[PDB]
RNA sequence: UAUCAGCUUGUUGGUGGGGUAGUGGCUUACCAAGGCUUUGACGGGUAGCCGGCCUGAGAGGGUGACCGGCCACAUUGGGAC
RNA sequence: UGGUUGAUCGCGUCGGAAGUGUAAUCUUGGGGCUUAACCCUGAGCGUGCUUUCGAUACGGGUUGACUUGAGGAAGGUAGGG
């Protein structure tokens, strides 16, 4: 139920970089196998399938609450793409990422599976916890000293908060001043993409 | 040319060359083009960005595509509604509608500027 | 036999305007004139007018004289018969029809006379829907 | 038609032909080999497709392919019955369900073995 | 003087219709006739349902068009009562 | 009889009742003539809503309760208006309050310790 | 379902009695000849009904598990206490 | 199924009001289970029905006109009917 192999692999696939950079991505232009540099002829399943597998690889969601995430986003009102992409970024793991205590979504999950995280007073270990708006996340005090913070304490200066976020970086605290919106997420898929596909 | 109140068809019409019947209706934004290959790619190239289109009759490529054509060139804009029966764009069409174009041409404008 | 004159009155006018004719005439009834009436205020004929028999020396009739823009071009999209004769269409008045997306007019016999839909919903009275004229 | 005629007489839908009689509405069903052997394919194709006459719980006998390279099942084997039909094949609606009853897996599968019946080797 | 609660409003059911049948004693058969939508189709259909009424000194004949009010059960099928004779076709 | 009784709904091993209105005969989770209140046990000091009107009625018109709907008609205080009797009548405590955008506010500008604590911890990786 | 066209004689109505918690051919005596039906009676086939469930843009189509309402039944047939 | 029109009824039709449409489900707003499923709670829905008060354009009922549809009279008239 947590997609364990290599990422890479997916990034090559899928034709862009699912998370990090300066890495074996060099390969970039063809996908994993044998069979990679091959012309391709990309039907509009295949675009949409590629926007759809994108986000998904993205935020670490598999296939069932991935379209859990589609008929929510589908039934609230507005533009159904901005509510998806707005409820993945709610997701508790990629609030810790963006927030940068983290080096990726997947070091992200592995920390708030493990419970080193706090929720407004109460601990919580799921990391499809939707955050909500005005809602502090807080470092476990226990485990305010783990590698991954103190490195994420040291880097956390380059890294980009969007403006949904405010971080305590050593007092380890991410104030969610409001859920965010579509100009907020950083564009790297075709939400638009994903909803046509969902409806053939 | 295609009169796109705000990124969407102005009003339901249904073309038909031949035997290749097309539907059209628009959708709120963020719908998407919930149409069939044919007459996809044919919204897709005049810009619209949320129609439902479904193809009746025949579904030979080329007869649809035409039925598309023509059921977006029954397409009847606003201000030529207006200029049609001698009145005004407030007094015969829907607020909803003019205020939407108003909010796409504004957002449009944003667009412009950053540029 | 005629069965239905509200058709015919449409017919007429479809065929007259399809065939670029400046007037169409017919035999005057009460209901065809509120129509016209609706059909002048609303812009989609010129002008109409009931004319005192003196051909037939028989009955009233109604003539409409429609409108054509700047080069020749049609200011009716086209009419339709709702509430046919052999099936009656009644819509109340949170139902009330939209024609052309809201372009149009369908023209709606409420109880309190002849009424276009965006009057209708703003009387908030429903009634037979005569015609989808847009 | 006119709405008159509808409301006299109003539309009526297809049959709806069903496909597996012998099922009887069951997904499977157990039958005993009343005969087993082979059958050529209609034109075109040429082959020796392998067949069974099976006698169903249902009480009707039909004609059931045996899919995958390997057959053990005889004269009086119990067998499951599912749907499905073999296209040059007149009158075989039916397959057998290898890996189950008597009828047992197809020995040297490696692709695909759940539709053969082939438990996993290690 | 003071009675109970008067009243009693509790109001029966009325039909107007048409006699169809004055040869049993003491009974009339009504055909009433009700206007209905299509379930399916919307078109105005026209219901008709007999009802065998009480007339009491027969009163009714023929093509009368009369009305009833529902009452108890008066018999093994009857279970209205003539109320008025509102045309006398005749 | 007519008898005030709790309907249960909810959960396996959360329960919540519906103080209602119904015949002794019918079954208990089934049709009931009126729904007077709920009353959730689960919750911190449990939640007693009765709808005081409705049960002084079905009081005075005869209607039976339940020992359980006798002790939530003693809290709410209904037991003592129908039937008086000297009872301390504990019209149900709160259950306490929490808050979220005060503390939102407390803690953007809470600043200070905040990052100061965190300058702590960063002497405490220093530590670690 | 018409490749089922006639059905019914306590049957339809009336009066008196009886009976019942109660109206009633519910029952009885007498009188009358009605009652239902091509807008489908009678017969055959299938079926517990519904709130709902699934599907569907909707209109519809399929369905009647859990849960809830009504009904029917308790080895088969009948009967009362 | 219904040409033109006067009057009237207010059955269809339309608009209010009251009653009803249990609960659950369902839609939706809040709340609780570490999240979710699930659960609680407010509202909507419950597409109808009954009662009642209005409106009268149209459909229909009742009733009276009109002659243009239809039929008839008189005269004219063609034809392997
Ligand atoms: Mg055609
Ligand atoms: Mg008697
Ligand atoms: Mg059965
Ligand atoms: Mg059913
Ligand atoms: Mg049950
Ligand atoms: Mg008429
Ligand atoms: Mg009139
Ligand atoms: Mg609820
Ligand atoms: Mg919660
Ligand atoms: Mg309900
Ligand atoms: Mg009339
Ligand atoms: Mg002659």
């Amino acid at each position: 139920a947590r997609y364990t192999g290599p990422l890479t692999k997916k990034s090559r696939r899928l034709g862009t970089d699912l998370v990090g950079n300066d890495k074996s991505f060099e390969r970039r232009p063809y996908p994993p196998g044998v069979h990679g540099r091959g012309r391709t002829k990309d039907s509009e399943y295949s675009l949409q399938l590629r926007e759809k597998q994108k986000a998904r690889y993205a935020y670490g969601v598999l296939e069932k609450q991935f379209r859990r995430y589609y008929e929510e986003a589908d039934r609230a009102q507005g533009k159904t793409g901005d509510v998806l992409l707005q409820i993945l970024e709610s997701r508790l793991d990629n609030v810790v990422y963006r927030a940068g205590l983290a080096a990726t979504r997947r070091q992200a999950r592995q920390m708030v599976s493990h419970g080193h995280f706090l929720v407004n007073g109460k601990k919580v270990n799921i990391p499809s916890y939707r955050v909500s708006t005005h809602d502090i996340i807080d470092v476990r005090e226990k485990s305010k000293d783990l590698p991954p913070i103190v490195i994420a304490r040291e880097t956390f200066e380059t890294r980009d908060v969007p403006a949904w976020l405010e971080v305590r970086p050593n007092k380890g605290r991410i104030l969610v001043h409001q859920l965010p919106t579509r100009d907020q997420i950083v564009i790297d898929v075709n939400e638009q993409a994903i909803v046509e596909l969902y409806s053939k | 040319k295609v009169p796109l109140v705000g990124r969407t068809i102005t009003h339901p019409v249904i073309g038909e060359k031949a035997a290749g019947v097309v539907m059209l209706r628009p959708a709120s934004p963020g719908t998407g083009v919930i149409a069939g290959g044919s007459a996809r790619a044919v919204l897709e190239c005049a810009g619209v960005h949320d129609v439902l289109a479904k193809s009746l009759g025949s579904s030979n490529a080329i007869n649809v595509v035409h039925a598309t054509v023509d059921a977006l060139q029954q397409l009847e804009e606003p201000e030529e509604v207006a200029r049609r029966r001698g009145k005004s764009v407030e007094d015969i069409a829907p607020a909803a509608m003019l205020r939407a174009r108003k909010e796409a041409d504004e957002a449009a404008a944003a667009a412009r500027m950053e540029e | 036999t005629m069965t239905d004159p509200i058709a015919d009155m449409l017919t007429r006018l479809r065929n007259a305007n399809q065939a670029y004719h400046d007037q169409t005439s017919m035999p005057h009834s009460k209901i065809k004139a509120g129509i016209a009436g609706i059909l002048k205020s609303e812009g989609y004929i010129a002008d109409y007018k009931v004319n005192e028999p003196k051909e037939g020396e028989v009955g009233k009739t109604l003539t409409l004289t429609l409108k054509y823009g700047e080069n020749r071009e049609r200011s009716i999209a086209g009419v339709r018969r709702i509430s046919k004769p052999g099936l009656r269409v009644y819509a109340k008045s949170t139902a009330l029809p939209k024609v052309l997306g809201g372009l149009g007019i369908a023209i709606i016999s409420t109880s309190q006379g002849l009424l276009t839909d965006k009057q209708a919903h703003e009387k908030s009275v429903g009634g037979e829907v005569l015609a989808y004229v847009w | 038609p006119t709405i008159q005629q509808l409301v006299r007489k109003g539309r009526t839908d297809k049959i709806s032909k069903n496909k597996t009689p012998a099922l009887k509405g069951s997904p499977q069903r157990r039958g005993v080999c009343t005969r087993v052997y082979t059958t050529t394919p209609k034109k075109p194709n040429s082959a020796l497709r392998k067949v069974a006459r099976v006698r169903l719980s249902s009480g009707i006998e039909v004609t059931a392919y045996i899919p995958g390279v390997g057959h053990n099942l005889q004269e009086h084997s119990m067998v499951l019955v599912r749907g499905g039909r073999v296209k040059d094949l007149p009158g075989v609606r039916y397959k057998i369900v290898r890996g189950s009853l008597d009828t047992q897996g197809v020995k040297g599968r490696k692709q695909a073995r759940s539709r053969y019946g082939a438990k996993k080797e290690k | 003087m003071s009675e109970n609660t008067a009243e009693r409003t509790t109001r029966r059911k009325v039909r107007e219709g048409l006699v169809v049948s004055d040869k049993m004693n003491k009974t009339i058969t009504v055909m009433v006739e009700d206007r209905v939508k299509h379930p399916l189709y919307g078109k105005v259909m026209t219901k008709s349902v007999r009802l065998k009424a009480h007339d009491e000194n027969n009163e009714a004949g023929m093509g009368d068009r009369v009305r009833i009010m529902e009452t108890r059960p008066l018999s093994a099928t009857k279970r209205w009562r003539l109320v008025e004779i509102i045309e006398k076709a005749k | 009889a007519t008898k005030i009784r709790l309907k249960r709904l909810g959960k396996i091993r959360t329960p919540h009742y519906r103080v209602v209105v119904m015949d002794s005969r019918a079954k208990r989770d089934g049709r009931a003539i009126e729904e007077i209140g709920q009353y959730h046990p689960k919750a911190d000091p449990s939640v007693i809503v009765i709808d005081s009107e409705r049960v002084q009625y079905w009081l005075g018109v005869g209607a039976q309760p339940t020992e359980a709907v006798v002790a939530l008609l003693k809290r709410t205080g209904d037991w003592q208006k129908f039937t008086g009797d000297t009872s301390p009548s504990g019209v149900k405590p709160q259950p306490e309050r929490p808050n979220k955008d005060d503390l939102f506010n407390a803690a953007l500008a809470e600043a200070d310790e905040a990052p100061r604590e965190a300058i702590t911890k960063k002497s405490e990786g220093a530590a670690a």
